[PDB]
């Protein structure tokens, strides 16, 4: 396992460690979207900050299950609940949850 | 192993929890496929398995500090939300079990006490005119919410003249802030005839009620949601036709 | 797509912001198969 | 392979209910074993966490140091068939020579169990019941005076010719069940099997019987099981000239070989229709009686 | 026992026929499940079995004394048609194989012959601007018709440069008005992948075409049309999502 | 019982295609049995009906008295190998020296077996085709003379590099296939093995790409299967300096392990475009030659 | 934290079928992953430079 | 049992826990004495055993709010500390494998994760005069910082070019402050060769860089530092000469 790059950010080439990980809030509503990202390793761009997205740019086709872990960094006194939704290929993003 | 820790696969649906209590069996007995025996229709059902046994979120209600708590009718919640619900629409006939799973979570500095409930055959009575002299009845709304649920009336009576100081008879299960952060009850198919009409018929209701209200100082989180999960088990459809609804 | 199931709750003394870190790797049942160049390559213009 | 392996063992179809217990006999109430004193750590049947959605499993002889005592207390008297052998009125038809009522000699009524709040909430315990039948016809005059009067009870299913008259034609009774008494007779009485479609009676719908839609109009309907709606009972003089005194017809019901299932928490407020849950709601009354503060009794 | 009357019966479709010819079995091979050494996908499909199994009646053409011939695309004439379609919506990838029954009757003294046929993978071209010097496609409407289908614009190059001169090669079926009233074609599922889209992809393409030209009298009928009638045998579907279409 | 019956016998998930037919060994043509006169009611073969959709099975010795024939012709010559194995042109790549053409001696051909009839039409007999192939490469000037030049054909798969310059960096070639001849030597050849993702080629895909809308802009994407776009074909000078020569290579294509499936009517019709079946619609062309009359030759 | 990657497997996540897998791992292999010559040096001998 | 409270005891050192993660064995290859076989030198080697072999405090950095992370190079963090140092100074030859015992706690109201990791051969690159056009090189005070360590330039690229995205292949173990409160990782002797200079040859470097940043209120603690720890094990040295260092 190697860290996906979901946050996008290049501003300014100084803040890049942020590209490393979710901003994650107590959002005051109900099932607001977190984040969001395409599940294609050789395509941009998240997962090109992987060894699997790398390696698998050494290869034009692949195939199999893919694996992505989640680490929560908050507090221990922080809690919460998070649905993880992987849509197949059909289908737009899901307008809501 | 342990006793909070829990995981449920079904389909392509997964809940995972690490505060729970123990898993509620119904009326300890799983549930299960009608047999030749008991069924009387003699169409040969369809059983879609995977593609409608499994998790559905519905629902997410945000418990306030005065909230009298609400309630969902099954399987009416499910009727317009996936390819569950497409054969629920054209087929007369439908048999399930349920698998419930509430959840609520918050800090270790709030406190407050959830009651999940599943009460078969939750007929609904309406304030007879305030004086009681007025037969009226409850609208479609209101017997039938679906998706967004209602909420209480009043909920000491459960809006039925029965007591809600004696719910914990039918299949029960706490959501208490300060052990477990979700319920989860099993249900199987609860019902006199093999098979309902699944849009007419409802053949239960849950009723998620705090008895012990949602406290909290002046901290840093004031929205605190319980949000509702349900997964059809061992489903049947039978009596084909075109798509009907309500 | 990651959404909130409930809530991001926090008592008195703690931040109201955190933060998610995803690794990501690939199963057991993971081949490849055809050998391509790098999609990008590193050099602009003449290396030393 | 051949055939495909998630269809092999696919539990798809699995028929028998999987039993997460079983029923074991208890003629006598449960014996007493004795106890000691213990004093450990790991052992704790006090603590328990009722979250869970279970009962206290703690007994008696982990609580406290207890004698032996073997109970032989019957728990018959506790049971389905002997809760509900018990008649009950349910019932009661007028026949009064010039009223707002029925002023023909011809009653006719829909049977229904409830609208007498005593029977009714006895078996509201339950949600669905299955059982036969003993019904008992009580009739007298107004006053209680045992008159010279011949009456004739008849049961009218769903679907057959309901009455019209005191000498209408249905009165032949070629087909549907009729009792024939006089009220210098004892009271009538019948058995009756079970004859819903379904498996067991239904004290509550939570449905509408019928498709379409449900307007503010047939809105009355929600709640109308027609599987325990067994027909009319209809009551004669008999003819052809009228009756020449005040008639009281009361009905009495007696449950045999009663199975009950799903247990139904209690009523606590007044009943005000016959089947509809309905209740005042600036009238909402305590489960039970209240005093002035939790330190006082 | 006799080869022209026939009777179709799957899930609660029935189809009887009297002067037929016998039932043509694709490319001598009946449909069938997919095993587990030709799928790759883990996902466990669902198999809906009777309630997507089942005859649908999705169009009845007029034919004409003077008609080009018509055309549809499988699987997209059911997509919005039934509870195989919502299975076909709601998932990514699916299999089957279906039981055409075209039918068409008229009298004795009525004259002509259809020819249905079964060609996997009928790509369509366009009259390049009549010249030959355009690049055009064909639009949604043509390449996916669904449940009307098209009439084809010349059925002598049957729309793609092939000439219908040679199209009883693929699975096919006359129906000759002096002898038989109705065709029946069953295909196996014809691709190189062992499921597909069904809304992108179109496994086959249904050919009904008047080779001899019906004709008639000043008779008391004039009005001749033909039915298409379809069956899903054997269907899988698999990667379940949400609702898409078109 | 348990389980349910339906589910029991139900044949849900039978794996193995049940075969109608099986093969037969034909390596010699069928040979003829003798035959004689047949003069019999209910035996007839020479009636059959074309409606069932079947070929006539109708023998010629029972059409005519037939002799006694040892065939022992070969029936090899019509395999898909020996029909397959025949090298066809499939590209050719110009570099013209300074033209509307490729002017700085790299060009780049995405792989695409069509635009040429002759090798096309073969091949689009069956609809899907799965084989292993032999690739040949001839250079030489417009004019067929052969010069000292050393050329660079490299191979790039779907999502590699392709060269924008004559002097690319792409042209490490530190992982994808790429070769070095002289046009000295005589022509390149190399072996191809079946790399689409799919179990077997398409001709003809009949649908869609991508999904979304389709309108009149993303139209031309119909037709589009990526699992036979095997990616794109690029040629050096090689570099650094501008060739001194204008060359030309033509690119020709052997089929080996050949295994075609479905079969497929066969063009009528000019070719117009690649991977796209349009036609001349003013220009409708018959099948083959036509005649006067019907009644003469 | 541990440093070990998800021992998860697809089979306890989801409601899988049989897979008869055969797809080789021949091609992912160092000796056919660098047996694959590439430019590794340009040497330069003009006449006046 | 349990898998996060761990004791480390190796010669008169000794390290207790009850907050960590599992430890990790490097590359799944517990560390080892060098055998006649892979050995060169003839020298009889000296394994001093107990007096080198044990744990060494030789730092403790303050994670502030927003620090770039920090790095070591071994084995020149011992080579002036103990007598481990000691033997590594009068030898030429040098072979051990570390026990890493990286340690920072905090509250439960405090936030943040550090990623140890152990990168082998980690060859530092210059910032190329800021435009690219500058063959600098690293000072001696960089590439062998030694008790303080160093603190990145940079910490997205690795100081060398290569991306901290993913740096988690070699042994690695994060410090996540709501789980853990220590890191442990054993790495065994890597090199391409029996023995090494000690002095001149770093087999690897210890990267300790925060990914999410370190976070608190307004408590009453906002001084946290991270503490590394490291322990030789199965040292040998060979070739002895006069005291030599850097
Ligand atoms: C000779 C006359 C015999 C009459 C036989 C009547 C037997 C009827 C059995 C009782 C059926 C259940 C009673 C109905 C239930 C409740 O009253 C309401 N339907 C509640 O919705
Ligand atoms: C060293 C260079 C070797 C090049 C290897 C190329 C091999 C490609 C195999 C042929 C793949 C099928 C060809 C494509 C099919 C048609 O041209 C169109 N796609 C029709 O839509």
């Amino acid at each position: 396992e190697t860290i996906l790059e979901v946050n996008n950010v290049p501003t300014n080439a100084t803040s890049l460690m942020e590209r490393l990980r979710f901003p994650v809030s107590a959002q005051a509503g109900k099932g607001e979207l977190c984040a969001v990202f395409r599940a294609d390793p050789g395509r941009s761009g998240p997962w090109q900050s992987t060894l699997l997205g790398q390696l698998c740019g050494y290869y034009t086709q692949w195939s199999g299950s893919l694996e992505v872990t989640f680490m929560f960094t908050g507090s221990f006194m922080a809690t919460g609940k998070m649905l993880i939704a992987y849509t197949p290929p059909g289908g737009p993003l899901p307008k809501d949850r | 192993y342990s006793d909070r820790v829990a995981q449920l696969t079904i389909g392509n649906s997964t809940i995972t929890t690490q505060e729970a209590a123990n898993i509620i069996v119904g009326y300890g007995e799983w549930p299960s496929y009608c047999s030749d025996s008991d069924a009387t229709a003699v169409d040969k059902p369809t059983r879609p398995d995977v593609s409608v046994n499994r998790f559905y979120t519905l629902d997410t209600k945000l418990w306030e500090k005065s909230s009298k708590g609400w309630y969902w009718k099954f399987p009416d919640v499910l009727t317009e939300t996936g390819v569950f619900g497409q054969n629920a629409q054209f087929h007369y006939l439908y048999r399930s079990g349920f698998c419930i799973h509430v959840q609520c979570n918050a800090s270790k500095f709030h406190q407050g006490a959830l009651l999940v409930a599943v009460l078969p055959e939750y007929v609904i009575g309406t304030v007879a005119g305030g004086t009681g002299t007025e037969d009226s009845h409850p609208p479609y709304k209101q017997t039938q919410p679906g998706a967004d649920g209602f909420e209480l009336q009043h909920p000491y009576v459960l809006d039925a003249g029965i007591p809600i100081s004696q719910l914990t008879v039918c299949p029960h299960q706490w959501i208490n802030l300060r052990t477990n952060n979700c319920a989860t009850i099993i249900v199987p198919y609860i019902n006199a005839l093999p098979f309902d009409s699944a849009l007419n018929h409802c053949n239960f209701g849950l009723l998620v009620v705090p008895i012990s209200p949602l406290d909290y100082d002046q901290g840093a989180t004031p929205v605190i949601p319980i949000t509702i999960t349900l997964a059809p088990m061992c489903s049947e459809f039978a009596g084909l036709r075109q798509a009907v609804t309500q | 797509s990651i959404w909130y199931q409930t809530n991001y709750v926090v008592p008195i003394g703690a931040p109201n912001t955190a933060y998610i870190i995803a690794l990501a790797a690939a199963q057991k049942n993971f081949t490849m198969q055809l050998c391509k160049d790098a999609s990008d390559i590193l050099q602009t213009g003449t290396i030393q | 392979g051949d055939r495909v392996a998630d269809v092999i063992e696919s539990s798809i179809g699995d028929s028998v209910s999987r039993a997460l217990t079983h029923a074991l006999p208890a003629p006598t109430g449960q014996n007493t074993q004795v106890s000691s004193h213990r004093l450990d750590t790991g052992k704790v049947p006090a603590l328990q966490a009722a979250e869970i959605g279970a009962s206290s499993n703690a007994s008696d002889e982990s609580m406290i140091e207890t004698r032996c005592v073997l109970n032989s207390h019957s728990t018959a008297e506790t049971t389905l068939d002997s809760f509900f052998s018990r008649a009950g009125l349910v019932g009661e038809i007028d026949l009064p020579l010039e009223g707002t009522t029925n002023p023909n000699g011809y009653a006719n009524w829909d049977i229904d169990i409830t609208g007498y709040a005593q029977m009714r909430r006895k078996v509201e315990l339950f949600t669905y019941m299955r059982f036969d039948a003993e019904f008992t016809f009580v009739a007298c005059t107004p006053t209680g005076e045992v008159v010279p009067q011949l009456l004739q009870y008849m049961f009218v299913p769903p679907g057959a010719p309901k009455p019209d008259s005191r000498e209408s034609l249905a009165w032949q009774t070629a087909t549907n069940p009729s009792v024939f008494v006089k009220l210098s007779d004892p009271p009538a009485q019948v058995s009756v099997p079970f004859m819903s479609p379904a498996s067991a009676y239904q004290w509550f719908y939570d449905g509408y019987p019928t498709f379409g839609e449900h307007k503010q109009e047939k809105d009355l309907e929600y709640g109308a099981c027609p599987n325990n709606m067994m027909g009319t009972f209809s009551v004669r003089t008999v003819g052809t000239s009228k009756s020449k005194y005040p008639l009281v017809v009361r009905i009495y019901m007696r449950m045999k070989h009663v199975r009950a299932w799903i247990p139904r928490p209690m009523r606590n407020q007044n009943y005000l229709f016959k089947a509809n849950p309905n209740y005042a709601g600036n009238s909402i009354k305590p489960t039970g009686a209240s005093r002035t503060a939790i330190t006082t009794l």
